[PDB]
């Protein structure tokens, strides 16, 4: 798997109706994307785009607040556990 | 202003501020899913506090002289990178002005900063006007002064050296500037560890087991074995 | 190998060079 | 066949009472302690030392606080550790001595004023 | 008067067997002061003779891994007393000197018999403690020689224990002149000053 | 064969009179060179935070006795203690190439064959 | 009582703090009865009940030469006021001090007096052993005409603990000092630290401090202080209830440790017009503090098994006073502004905690700058 | 017999080849044998006991609720009981507006790692030295070395020769003193009192009209060909405990086991004198008799 | 060799021909202490290891107060 | 020789943004373990989030690792040893300056607790004995490898 991160600080921009909600593997929301999805952050000084490829994890919000370096989407033997 | 100190790598904004605009609202813990709602306190991190290291303390002391301007007052995490990628030209600099300071005001008054009991007037016009009425030269004169140097005091003028050339900047820092590489004093003391280097150890202090009896007298104290 | 590798690296260039943007000895041989 | 440990004995009040009543030779030298007090720890050591070097020509006792507190109060036992050195000769008075004194000024009282 | 000086500008005396001397040339030309320094260094530390003690004699022992009744050491401490001994002479050859001593009492280097040619630097080198009356006689024998080697004696001959120099820009490139300092520490048998006109 | 007590083991190929070992700014030549290249490889860190300390030590007079695992005090504990033993040697006695702020725990050497110095600074230590 | 004393000058910073009392090694005052004593011979096991301690033990006082020792060491400037013998230990001790930086003008020498060294005669009145003093130590015997008012004009804080009220000497002299601080301007620290004598009875040691309890504009009691002071069984019997059916809370549930927060209401018979701060000390756990417009706790901790061998509780609580010190004189404010107060005390947890990792009170009191990096290694940056 | 180290911990040996979780404070993770019967022989971690039915022991301190006597705190778990209480090893430093109970910890439970609050933690481990051997435990700086390193290391100082002087290391773990302690190399009293006599061959030492006469061991050969070889740590005049140090053996000085030199070093390539782990040394080592060593040989 | 010679024979030429005192234990006046301690002065080596010229030039020290030390410095 | 390449506590660069990505993935940690112990996440969604999220924070610190050599610190000596090929490569330099990561036990599975420390940090006791897991389990294998 690959990992998508924010490039700079900024507030995320997508439309949340082209995407599909989802539960992750480790019990977070999220969304499937089966599209080229178009993601915006608009930093401080300017506007960057970030392709989302299908089959792949939308693991942000629309106006979500992300961080540089941030993880914002991923790109996609039995055992026995005892609690 | 902007734009031409850009063009000639002099000390500006990395983003220009009339070109710089805020970030609007984001969610607000309301509009938001459970894992990216921020934490109602503070949680403890262990990783709270930025690591010291020797960036910090020397783009500090270059602010404070005006080699470099920074963004704040205290050097960013960018602007520690940025200084380890170019250090070696500051010190260059610093190293130039010592050079040129030397051939200004002349051996005696340069090196009388590493000769504290040298109280006579150790400037060009002095060195001159004491050689007229004494017939000592210049270099005579300096090998008196230096005849009032101590061990110590020379020691510390070797980073003077010009096979040595330390750092002018790292040569004149206080201890309260230099302490700040490693963060200060330790919070666990480090009288705990010093151990005298001819400490006799005494094996009946607190740390150690009671003295171990001989096996034989054991056995026939507690009546096990006969005489 | 690590004594090749420092003979061999070069000159510092760019802006690890020159503080300033700019808006050397000859040997004949 | 196995020599002990520790030489300084560990005495009730009423044991110190019958000892300082009695008839002595030796100066009769009192510790008030508790296994709680940090400091006593390195006052227990000086003692067994000062035990080593008078062997017989000094009598070194321990009282513990915990179990004799009433009588140590009426000691006049302000703090711990606390050091009673008591004359042979009754008509001189003792000494009582506070904090960790050095070795060698536990020497001097003995020899001195002992 | 002269162009080019020299002058010790300290000198001190640390101990009986540690002396420390540091030295001032100015003013020389660039490279001068660094082919002085390097040739000067080499010379003091690996040039300059000294002279102690190479061998003893011992009357009643069978090895020197011993003891004898009536001195505190044994005679394998001895040697390496006997090793620590700091001597002064200018001439050359295999030279004997001479312990002949009776106890009880305090075994020093000021005990030796020694020939014209030799001398002791600190009398105060502790040899051996007498606690009887005994007879001791040890028999030595004393070389001058460089660098490092009855019991032999592990001899090491160089008085100069370090040596260091700087060099220091005089000042403005009128002939970018350079100040030559030496620093020399010896054991004593010379001083820091007869060191550096030795090498 | 030689070894300290971090794996590092050495085996002497070479035995050089005084004059032609590294030497000190002190002038005092070193007794032992190590290869530097075998401390990335093997990982053992552990030696270069014991060699900056002891020499401070020496010069000090003092010696330590530290208890293993000091970060659960705080963040680069052996760090702070190094550096700050290290700091107080060079102040102590005067001998700044013992603490260089640009680069702790590193000074720079000079060739006994030569006198020229190396290029780079070297970790020194006892 | 007359005049002024000395040449007035600028004053250099931090203000000067006076400490008055006895110089001694070590000496902790406050004994109490343990009921978990340890082998009477064997001092290792001795450790054990450093890092299990009596309540009264958690973060033990000692002499106010301490205080002056830690409060330098903290970046402050402090005096001594006391007495010593003219002897070889009486020079121990002020040697201790000048090397610690700690001012010693107002240490007076009795060339005829032995250092810790009190005369007493054993009597054996009603069938049991009594001592009674013959001749006081020289710790004990300051006058108040040899007090260095030079001292008392210049400092800004006047210290003093409940150990010279044993002393009649003392006592009348430490109400001369206190009367020349208050002339002068100074702020009147009482650090209670009851030794042994003053824990027979709540009424006998209410009516003997209660003149030196008035004077004070600073108090600072452990908590074992202030609930024998006020009823010691009322205060027990609320920590040992246990509700019979269900908790009244959560909380209650998990059967924590008790920090009860003392009310003001409560706090009232020892409050007076003249008292700015009382602080209650929990040990380093809890520091409660009580102002005349409002009160609160800092919360605190303590880790001496990080240390087990090392660890040593003596003089914890002299770096907690002397850290409070530190902070009074330098941000006046803490008096007036809560949140103020509360961050500034958070520092002399921090001197508290690091105190108790070294054996010995004065060998393991803390600097500045360590104590400052503790801090801010166990607060969340919110709350430096 | 090399030396003071190889005598007390061949007697702490436990023969039967992985880390099992019920190892921790009982066997040494580190302290094996290198070839074959690696994880076949290991050795006993320092504070391990044997307890009541052939189980090892190791001792934790126990975290008690409010209403208990508790007298001691410390107390002995065997294997079996150690998987059903909650171990941290942390540190309670820690605090945010909450309280302190509330701060999570790593912790050891159920054979796994959780992350725990405060409150719920049943045992702590408090001992520096509990989870590792005499060997692992004289390596200063350890938690800065990879684990591998940690046991060549420990075969190493194994393989030491006692040196004909002996020093102390500058930099130390503090497990130095308790190595000479137990190993009985040195002379300790028997009894108390004042020392009249010594010599290279005895010390005479009476204390409450006994005496008592200490021969000192001389030029002895050691099982591997290693010379010991005792010198008076006392004098004339000198009072003692019982139990306290009288004379120093081989590679031990003042009660501290010493194994080796503190001697100048620097880190640099020369020339491929020291390519790979080749050691480039002074002539200094040689003349100075830095590391001369005396071995005896006894042939027969 | 005649260049390395002449490098070393200049080497040859000739030419032609109170710790363990502290200022606190000396009765001093309230303003020499407090200006003694505004230079970091503790004890009296320190206090000798500093001229009498060094001595006036700190802030608030005058002519008599120097003589007063050494009146009171005379007496012990 | 000439140049004298060494080896000292500063030359051991960790990348400058390790502080913010411990502390963000020690945030959603402790989130999701809240989460858990409230019965919104299950045990098994808990462990690989705990797994992934620091296998990712290590991988992330070890691509960037050389290109802050190479930008930052071009003739740094551990990047030069490793860089030239001279001697080590990434991943050991990687364990020096960066983060151990996870262990595996000996019967195939991961440890839950991550060594989020380095050799130059100095690891905590629990961190250094899951890392004894590795050092047996090495030579074990290698003993294997060459039989």
């Amino acid at each position: 798997a690959e990992h998508v991160r924010a490039p700079y600080n900024g507030k995320i921009k997508f439309n949340e109706d082209l995407v599909h909600p989802t539960r992750t593997r480790h019990g977070h929301p999220a969304f499937l994307c089966y599209i080229d999805l178009s993601v915006i952050i608009e930093s401080e000084d300017i506007i960057h785009s970030v392709t989302i490829p299908p089959k792949s994890f939308l693991l942000v919000q629309n106006d979500q607040y992300v961080e540089s370096e941030q993880v914002i989407a991923e790109i996609r033997e039995r055992v026995r556990k005892y609690i | 202003g902007f734009e031409l100190d850009k063009k000639l790598g002099r000390p500006h904004p990395f983003i220009d501020p009339t070109k710089k605009k805020q970030i609007e609202t984001t969610l607000t813990s309301d509009e938001s899913w459970w894992n990216w709602r921020k934490p109602e306190k503070e949680q403890w991190s262990r990783w709270q506090r930025r690591r010291p290291d020797v960036e910090t303390v020397f783009l500090k002391a270059m602010a404070e002289t005006g080699q470099v301007k920074l963004y704040g007052k205290e050097p960013t995490l960018t602007e520690t990178s940025l200084y380890r990628a170019r250090r070696h030209l500051f010190k260059e600099e610093r190293l130039q002005a010592e050079r040129e300071r030397l051939a200004k005001e002349g051996p005696m008054a340069f090196y009388s900063e590493w000769v504290k009991a040298w109280k006579r007037d150790t400037s060009r016009e002095a060195v001159q006007k004491h050689f007229e009425e004494t017939g000592e030269d210049e270099n005579t004169q300096l090998i008196e002064m230096f005849s009032h140097q101590t061990d110590r005091e020379y020691r510390i003028m070797m980073g003077t050296d010009v096979r040595i050339k330390r750092d002018p900047l790292a040569m004149r820092m206080k201890e309260d500037q230099i302490k700040q590489i490693w963060g200060g004093d330790p919070v666990y003391p480090t009288i705990n560890y010093i151990q005298a280097p001819d400490a006799v150890m005494d094996f009946r202090g607190p740390d150690f087991h009671e003295p171990t009896p001989n096996m034989l007298s054991y056995l026939k104290e507690n009546c096990k074995v006969i005489s | 190998l690590i004594g090749l590798y420092v003979l061999t690296s070069g000159t510092r260039r760019g802006i690890c060079a020159n503080r300033y943007n700019p808006c050397e000895p000859f040997f004949c041989n | 066949f196995v020599r002990e440990d520790y030489l300084v004995r560990k005495l009730s009040a009423q044991e110190l009472q019958d000892l300082v009543k009695g008839e002595r030779k030796v100066p009769l030298i009192v510790d008030f302690y508790a296994t709680w007090c940090g400091p006593c720890i390195l006052m227990a050591q000086e003692l067994e030392m000062l035990a080593v070097e008078y062997e017989s020509n000094a009598m070194i006792v321990k009282v513990d606080t915990d179990d004799e507190y009433e009588f140590a109060r009426d000691m006049q036992v302000r703090g711990l550790p606390t050091l009673f050195f008591i004359s042979p000769d009754p008509s001189k008075d003792a000494i009582r001595t506070e904090g960790l004194i050095p070795l060698q000024m536990m020497r001097d009282i003995i020899d001195n004023d002992m | 008067t002269r162009t080019l000086q020299w002058k010790c500008v300290e000198s001190r005396r640390d101990s009986k067997r540690l002396y420390y001397g540091r030295f001032i040339l100015s003013p020389l030309m660039k490279g001068q002061a660094d082919t002085i320094g390097i040739a000067m260094r080499r010379a003091l530390l690996g040039e300059i003779e000294g002279t102690c003690i190479t061998r003893a004699k011992f009357e009643n022992i069978p090895h020197d891994y011993s003891n004898i009744v009536g001195i505190q050491e044994s005679v394998h401490e001895i040697l390496m007393n006997l090793n620590e001994i700091v001597l002064k002479s200018n001439l050359y050859g295999t030279r004997n000197a001479l312990i002949c001593v009776q106890g009880p009492g305090y075994i020093t280097a000021r005990d030796i018999i020694l020939p014209p040619s030799v001398e002791i630097v600190d009398n105060t080198q502790h040899i051996a403690t007498l606690t009887e009356p005994i007879n001791l006689c040890i028999g030595l024998k004393i070389e001058r020689n460089r660098g490092y080697s009855s019991y032999p004696i592990d001899a090491v001959f160089m008085p100069v224990q370090n040596a260091n120099h700087s060099i220091h820009s005089y000042g403005n490139g009128n002939e970018k002149q350079e100040i030559l300092f030496i620093e020399i520490w010896t054991n004593g048998s010379l001083t820091p000053k007869e060191a550096l006109h030795e090498a | 064969k030689v070894a300290g007590r971090h794996g590092n083991k050495g085996i002497i190929s070479k035995i050089l009179p005084r004059q032609d070992m590294p030497y000190l700014q002190d002038g005092r030549p070193v007794d032992m060179v190590f290869n530097p290249l075998g401390v990335p490889s093997r990982m053992n860190v552990g030696q270069i935070f014991e060699c900056s300390l002891g020499l401070a030590g020496s010069l000090l007079d003092r010696h330590y006795r530290i208890a293993p695992f000091d970060e659960r005090y705080e963040q680069e504990a052996s760090r702070k203690l190094v550096f700050s033993e290290l700091y107080e040697a060079s102040k102590q006695t005067a001998n700044p190439w013992v603490f260089e702020p640009e680069y702790p725990g590193k000074s720079r050497i000079f060739d006994g064959r030569t006198g020229d110095p190396f290029e780079q600074p070297v970790i020194i230590g006892k | 009582v007359d005049y002024d004393d000395g040449i007035d000058f600028p004053y250099d910073d931090p203000p000067l703090v006076c400490c008055f009392g006895a110089v001694q090694k070590e000496f902790v005052p406050v004994v109490r009865v343990h009921d978990n004593p340890m082998h009477p011979d064997i001092y290792s096991q001795w450790k054990m009940l450093q890092w299990d301690p009596p309540e009264f033990g958690r973060a033990p006082g000692g002499p106010p030469s301490n205080v002056a020792i830690s409060h330098v060491r903290l970046g402050g400037r402090a005096a001594f006021m006391g007495k010593v013998g003219g002897d070889d230990y009486g020079e121990e001790l002020v040697l201790m001090m000048n090397k610690e930086r700690v001012q010693t003008r107002g240490v007076k020498f009795d060339e005829g007096a032995s250092t810790a060294c009190t005369r007493v005669k054993i009597k054996f009145e009603d069938g049991k052993m009594k001592a009674e003093t013959v001749k006081e130590p020289p710790e004990d015997s300051l006058l108040a005409s040899e007090l260095n008012l030079a001292v008392l004009k210049e400092a800004r804080i006047f210290h003093f603990n409940s150990e010279v009220l044993t002393s009649p000497t003392m006592e009348s002299t430490l109400f001369k000092a206190i009367q020349w601080s208050k002339k002068f301007g100074g702020l009147i620290f009482f650090d209670l630290n009851l030794p042994l004598p003053l824990w027979r009875s709540r009424n006998e040691t209410r009516k003997l401090i209660k003149k030196s309890w008035d004077e004070a504009n600073i108090i600072e009691v452990s908590q074992q202080e202030l609930e024998f002071l006020l009823d010691e069984e009322y205060y027990e019997r609320r920590r040992n209830y246990t509700p019979q059916y269900f908790a009244e809370d959560f909380e209650q549930t998990k059967n924590r440790r008790d920090y009860y927060h003392y009310t003001p209401e409560e706090i009232k018979p020892l409050w007076h017009d003249d008292l700015k701060l009382l602080v209650v000390t929990d040990g380093t756990l809890r520091l409660h503090y009580y102002t005349p417009k409002f009160d609160g706790v800092v919360v605190g901790t303590e880790d001496v098994l990080i240390t087990p061998f090392t660890c040593d509780r003596t003089g914890s609580g002299d770096a907690v006073v002397a850290g409070i010190m530190r902070k009074l004189t330098t941000c006046p404010e803490m008096f007036e502004d809560q949140d103020v107060l509360e961050r500034q005390l958070r520092f002399a947890v921090a001197a508290g905690i690091i105190s108790q990792w070294t054996i010995g009170a004065v060998r393991g009191f803390p600097t500045e700058s360590a104590t400052q990096n503790l801090k801010e290694q166990v607060y969340v940056p919110s709350m430096w | 017999r090399t030396n003071p180290l190889t005598q007390i911990v061949h007697g702490r040996k436990l023969s039967y080849r992985d880390i099992h979780p019920s190892h921790y404070g009982r066997i040494c993770p580190i302290d094996t044998s290198e070839g074959i019967n690696v994880g076949l022989i290991g050795s006993l971690s320092i504070h391990a006991r044997i307890g009541d039915w052939g189980s090892l022991e190791s001792p934790f301190y126990e975290l008690v609720e409010k209403s208990k006597k508790a007298q001691i705190r410390m107390l002995f778990l065997s294997p079996s009981q150690d998987e059903y209480y909650m171990i941290a090893a942390g540190n309670s430093l820690a605090l945010n507006r909450g309280i302190q109970e509330e701060q999570v910890v790593p912790a050891r439970y159920r054979q796994e790692f959780l992350t725990i609050a405060w409150e719920e933690v049943h045992l702590r481990s408090i001992f520096p030295f509990q989870y590792f051997s005499i060997g692992a435990s004289l390596i200063p700086f350890i938690e800065h070395n990879d684990a591998n390193r940690a046991l060549m290391s420990s075969n190493m100082q194994r393989q030491a020769v006692p040196l004909s002087r002996s020093e102390k290391c500058i930099v130390g773990t503090g497990l130095e003193r308790q190595v000479a302690l137990d190993s009985g190399v040195p002379a300790i009293a028997e009894h108390e009192g004042k020392i009249l006599y010594t010599d290279t061959e005895k010390i005479i030492l009476s204390g409450n009209e006994n005496t008592l006469s200490i021969p000192l061991i001389m030029y002895q050969r050691s099982n591997k060909n290693t010379c010991m070889h005792q010198k008076p740590q006392v004098r004339r005049g000198k009072c003692i405990k019982k139990g306290q140090i009288l004379a120093d053996g081989a590679a031990t000085v003042g009660g501290e086991l010493a194994l080796g030199k503190n001697v100048l070093v620097a880190y640099m390539p020369w020339e491929g004198y020291n390519f790979e782990d080749a050691v480039l040394i002074s002539e200094c080592l040689v003349y100075g008799d830095i590391y001369t060593s005396f071995h005896i040989r006894k042939y027969e | 060799s005649r260049n390395l010679i002449n490098l070393f024979i200049p080497f040859l030429h000739v030419e032609e021909e109170f710790q363990y005192i502290f200022i606190d234990q000396l009765e001093l006046p309230p303003r020499i202490y407090n200006c003694l301690k505004k230079s970091n002065i503790h004890t009296l080596l320190d206090l000798l290891n500093n001229s009498q010229e060094d001595l006036i030039k700190m802030e608030h020290f005058h002519i008599e107060d120097v003589k007063k030390l050494l009146d009171i410095l005379e007496k012990k | 020789t000439a140049t004298s390449i060494s080896l000292g506590i500063d030359d051991l660069l960790t990348i400058p943004s390790k502080g913010w990505l411990v502390q963000d993935a020690e945030q959603q940690s402790l989130i999701l373990e809240k989460h858990h112990h409230y019965g919104n996440v299950h045990a098994v969604e808990k462990l690989r989030q705990s797994i992934e999220i620091w296998y990712a924070t290590s991988e992330y610190l070890r691509q960037e690792m050389n290109p802050n050599f190479r930008m930052t610190d071009p003739f740094n000596p551990v990047h030069m040893m490793s860089f030239s090929g001279a001697r080590g490569n990434a991943s050991q330099v990687h364990q020096l300056v960066g983060m151990r990561g996870l262990m595996s036990d000996p019967q195939g599975q991961m440890i839950d607790l991550p060594i989020q420390s380095n050799l130059r940090e100095g690891l905590s006791l629990t961190e250094y004995i899951i890392s004894c897991y590795g050092a047996r389990k090495g030579v074990v294998d290698t003993a294997v490898r060459t039989s």
